Formats: C-alpha cells, sequence, structure tokens
C-alpha cells in the first residue's frame, strides 16, 4: 500500500487546497474546435510556449445554474485537479473569467473508443483485456480515494497516440464512503441498484466494467431494446446470453461482474480489486507494467492532427469563488 | 431479435 498511501496523502492534500487561476484564456490561442455540448464548449487549443496543444473546455455560467447542474461542475473540477493517474486525463490549468470556465486538460489524439470499436467490429479478447487492466487499475485508484465513476462507456474512453485509455469525462462524479442516489448516467450501463431507486455505492461501476468489457468483445451491449424501459426490464432481469465466440475465462468473469447481487460482485467482495486481478481471464496481465505503460498495445491510432475525431459584467461569479 | 443501428450509435448522459 505504499503507492496507496503515497495517493491518498497527495491527493487529501490537493483536495483540501484546490489551485486555480493558474493561468491566462489569452496565453493560449484559439485552434479548430473538438465538440459542443448544452453547457459549454470543447475546443483544442495551444500554449505560445513550449505547451503547444492543449483540450480545454469552456462552461458558460448560465448553463450550469439554469438545470441545477451546480453541483456537477463543481466536483468535477476539484476531483481532476487533486487526481494523479497515468489513465485519467491531466488537468494542467484552471482559471474562471466574468462568464466562462476553463478547465485545460491535455488533448488526446486517438479519439472516442466508441469509433475504433464500431469501425471493427469487436476487439479480440487481447486486445479488450489491455484496455480492461487499465480500467480496473483507474478504478482501484478512484476506489482508494472513496469516488465513484458513474460514467464508464465506450464514448468516454480516449485512446493517446500510444495507444492507451485517457478517460475523460468527470461530470457524473463525486466520492462517496457509503451510499447515494442520484439517477445519472447512461440507460446501457446503469446497475440495478440505480434503476430499482435503491442507495448504491462504488459497486456500481464493477457493473460497468462487465458491461463494457462484454460490448468490446461482443461489438454490443448486453442489455439493448427499442425502448429504455424495456432495457431496465433487461437490467435488473439477471439474464445475460454471452456471444459464442466468448472464453471461457471471459464468460465466467462477467457473471461475478454483471452480479445482480451487490455483496456477490467482483471489486465488492472481502479481496477487492485483487478479486478481478487474480481471475483466469487477467492470467496474461502484467499489472505493475500496464500502470507504467511499458506494454506493447495492440492498436495504435493513425498520427496536431484533429484526425480521428469528426455581458462582460461578472454573473454569478461568488457562486464559483471556490473554483 | 434485431440488432438495430439506433441502439448502436452514439449514446449521450442524462441527468435527473
Ligand atoms: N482531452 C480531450 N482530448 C480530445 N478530445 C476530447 C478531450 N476531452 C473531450 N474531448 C472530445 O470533446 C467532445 C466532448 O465530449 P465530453 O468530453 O464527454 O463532453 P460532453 O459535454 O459530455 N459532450 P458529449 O460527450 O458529446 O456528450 C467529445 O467528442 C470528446 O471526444
Ligand atoms: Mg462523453
Ligand atoms: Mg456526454
Amino acid at each position: 500500500k505504499e503507492f496507496l498511501a503515497k495517493a491518498k496523502e497527495d491527493f487529501l492534500k490537493k483536495w483540501e487546497t484546490p489551485s486555480q487561476n493558474t493561468a491566462q484564456l489569452d496565453q493560449f490561442d484559439r485552434i479548430k474546435t473538438l465538440g459542443t455540448g448544452s453547457f459549454g464548449r470543447v475546443m483544442l487549443v495551444k500554449h505560445k510556449e513550449s505547451g503547444n496543444h492543449y483540450a480545454m473546455k469552456i462552461l458558460d455560467k448560465q448553463k450550469v445554474v439554469k438545470l441545477k447542474q451546480i453541483e456537477h461542475t463543481l466536483n468535477e473540477k476539484r476531483i481532476l485537479q487533486a487526481v494523479n493517474f497515468p489513465f485519467l486525463v491531466k488537468l494542467e490549468f484552471s482559471f474562471k473569467d466574468n462568464s466562462n470556465l476553463y478547465m485545460v486538460m491535455e488533448y488526446v489524439a486517438g479519439g472516442e473508443m466508441f469509433s475504433h470499436l464500431r469501425r471493427i467490429g469487436r476487439f479480440s479478447e487481447p486486445h479488450a483485456r489491455f484496455y480492461a487492466a487499465q480500467i480496473v487499475l483507474t478504478f482501484e485508484y478512484l476506489h482508494s480515494l472513496d469516488l465513484i465513476y458513474r460514467d464508464l462507456k465506450p464514448e468516454n474512453l480516449l485512446i493517446d497516440q500510444q495507444g492507451y485509455i485517457q478517460v475523460t469525462d468527470f461530470g457524473f462524479a463525486k466520492r462517496v464512503k457509503g451510499r447515494t442516489w442520484t439517477l445519472c448516467g447512461t440507460p446501457e450501463y446503469l446497475a440495478p441498484e440505480i434503476i430499482l431507486s435503491k442507495g448504491y455505492n462504488k459497486a456500481v461501476d464493477w457493473w460497468a466494467l462487465g458491461v463494457l468489457i462484454y460490448e468490446m468483445a461482443a461489438g454490443y451491449p448486453p442489455f439493448f431494446a427499442d425502448q429504455p424501459i424495456q432495457i431496465y426490464e433487461k437490467i435488473v432481469s439477471g439474464k445475460v446470453r454471452f456471444p459464442s465466440h466468448f472464453s471461457s475465462d471471459l464468460k465466467d468473469l462477467l457473471r461475478n461482474l454483471l452480479q445482480v447481487d451487490l455483496t456477490k460482485r467482483f471489486g465488492n467482495l472481502k479481496n477487492g480489486v485483487n478479486d478481478i486481478k487474480n481471475h483466469k481471464w487477467f492470467a496474461t496481465t502484467d499489472w505493475i507494467a500496464i500502470y507504467q505503460r511499458k506494454v506493447e498495445a495492440p492498436f495504435i491510432p493513425k498520427f496536431g492532427d484533429t484526425s480521428n475525431f469528426d455581458s462582460i459584467n461578472e454573473k454569478c461569479g461568488k457562486e464559483f469563488t471556490e473554483f | 431479435g434485431f440488432l438495430r443501428s439506433a441502439s448502436l450509435g452514439r449514446r449521450a448522459s442524462f441527468h435527473l
């Protein structure tokens, strides 16, 4: 637990002092944008100094106050500036303006895994094991800090130019030591304890992991239907039909990950994360090399190239004084 | 018993 205690200490220290106003909008120059949302815009910018390319989000204070989404926008920045993991997108610069927010994070070139997965159709089980192993370490790091992710999906997994994972979206993130109740996520990745309106803890991410692995190896999510209300019935039913080409080790790992019983699910038992790390499916996985990122990636994207993607008066300023 | 393309498109996140 040497790395575990070092991470928690440096996290809780950074958590109490959340840095801000550490750069200037004018310093970066505007480059072609990457995407937009209901609350703001996601862009790629270049710093005049050696910083150069950077991915930055510009959020409007009107948007987060209008739909009461302000609860998740304050958690997002604070969690980002305090974590330090290879598979998490590094937050570099953070500052506020009279009308906009600024989270300068690393630009990831390879694009969303959802794109590559849909192109290829399916990932080979070795290809899936490489991506899944990074998430397991990413969850163990976030669960030792009492954080839950609550939005695991291929559309939120970015591939860097070295073929590795960079988890991007932290909106629905929050640290809980017990349970929470907020309905957030994607219907095809919601855990049963979320749909039933019962309380849910850190075990929802280990459910989402089983869905993510299923979608990588099969090419489609395990629960799907015309109407979202049918998806909820399928999720709580506990009946999953595995594809033929699935291995015996993979089908066994998914039944434990996609367990409706919250206390018979891997990552929630007494052993914890090593329940999954020491599974017959992850036998070929060297976890120390994955963390240190010294493993040949099974796929490196084609490669700043954006080739893989497709009033001035202060308003509500005191509402974001912490930011 | 189909694999409809609407179930295979990009998926957004909701909040309530
Ligand atoms: N660091 C980054 N590097 C490269 N692309 C990024 C980065 N962060 C976000 N994007 C892209 O910017 C777009 C915004 O996605 P996201 O970061 O999830 O914000 P969002 O509000 O959830 N928009 P959406 O994902 O479409 O619902 C997506 O196309 C992402 O792939
Ligand atoms: Mg997303
Ligand atoms: Mg989204």
